[PDB]
């Protein structure tokens, strides 16, 4: 996360490290929907063009982490993955169109202070938040520039939804509904973005109506890191929320 | 080695 | 069910340093 802050503890309970075994280290972000099942973005798991095809055996879901690097001694818990189930219709091969994939647990993990689920948004709270200019959160260990370098504990960004038109005219790659963009515009100052390692993790929103919060995004991509007049594309959660349904009613 | 070891119960 | 209530901020009706940041967006 560039130009964002340290999160408080317990702040973003449902946030997940996807970790590799082999070599240890951070390979994505991701999210606790459920007591057994884990929401992140397909490229995480799955990119051919850099021969990407992870198998359950070679990662590790962490929960209820703060800190990157350590091993939070009775906080946080590591769950082993039973299956991996990407979008059917994942485009790796152009631009990550469907850019979803859901995780089992070989285990429930047990909820607690730091570790709790994400809602997963209705037709209703996805019309109503998302829209040009309302922010959303984003959380993730990952670099703090494009070029400090890595974060010590989990960092936190709120960033505003980006009309589309502006989301286009922005890139030469093909945009499709099932992705929106979020970040400051060159004229509105401020700034942050994702970077590389927050790939998976959550985009949320909290309703004002029952002050509960939704994933309505996953980091998906960008173009480099919180560059003027670039936003980061993320997954539309609600839009392939048939499909997740579909997946956990079968599996 | 940039990560702490984790228990072998998960490595 | 209890989905997106967080433990140490809604369940103890306490609030994070910039959810509020997010309210005032929501226009
Ligand atoms: N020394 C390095 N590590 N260099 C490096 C590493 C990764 C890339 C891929 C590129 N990502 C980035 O440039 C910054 S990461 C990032 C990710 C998501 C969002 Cl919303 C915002 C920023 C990106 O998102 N590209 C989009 C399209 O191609 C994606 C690549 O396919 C697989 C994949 N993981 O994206 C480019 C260069």
């Amino acid at each position: 996360i560039v130009e964002g802050s340290d999160a408080e503890i317990g702040m973003s309970p449902w946030q997940v490290m996807l970790f590799r075994k082999s070599p240890q280290e951070l390979l994505c972000g991701a999210s606790l929907i459920s007591d057994r099942w884990v929401l992140t973005a397909a490229h995480c798991l799955l990119y051919p063009p850099w021969d990407k095809n992870f198998t359950e055996n070679d990662l590790l879901v962490r929960i209820g982490k703060h800190s990157r690097t350590r091993y939070e001694r009775n906080i946080e818990k590591i769950s082993m993955l039973e299956k991996i189930y990407i979008h059917p219709r994942y485009n790796w091969r152009e631009n990550l169109d469907r850019d979803i994939a859901l995780m089992k647990l070989k285990k429930p993990v047990a909820f607690s202070d730091y570790i709790h689920p994400v809602c997963l948004p209705d037709r209703e709270t996805a019309a109503s938040l998302l829209q040009a200019g309302y922010k959303g959160r984003v959380t993730g260990w990952g670099n703090l520039k494009e070029t400090k370098g890595q974060p010590s504990v989990l960092q936190v960004v709120n960033l505003p939804i980006v009309e589309r038109p502006v989301c286009k005219d922005s890139t030469r790659i093909r945009i499709t509904d099932n992705m929106f963009c979020a970040g400051y515009k060159p004229d509105e100052g401020k700034r942050g973005d994702a970077c590389e390692g927050d790939s998976g993790g959550p985009f949320v929103m909290k309703s004002p109506f029952n002050n509960r919060w939704y994933q309505m995004g996953i980091v998906s991509w960008g173009e480099g890191c919180d560059r003027d007049g670039k936003y980061g594309f993320y997954t539309h959660v609600f839009r392939l929320k048939k499909w997740i349904q579909k997946v956990i009613d079968q599996f | 080695g940039d990560f702490e070891e984790i228990p072998e119960e998960y490595l | 069910a209890d989905c997106g209530l967080r433990p140490l901020f809604e369940k103890k009706s306490l609030e994070d340093k910039t959810e509020r940041e997010l309210l005032e967006s929501y226009i």
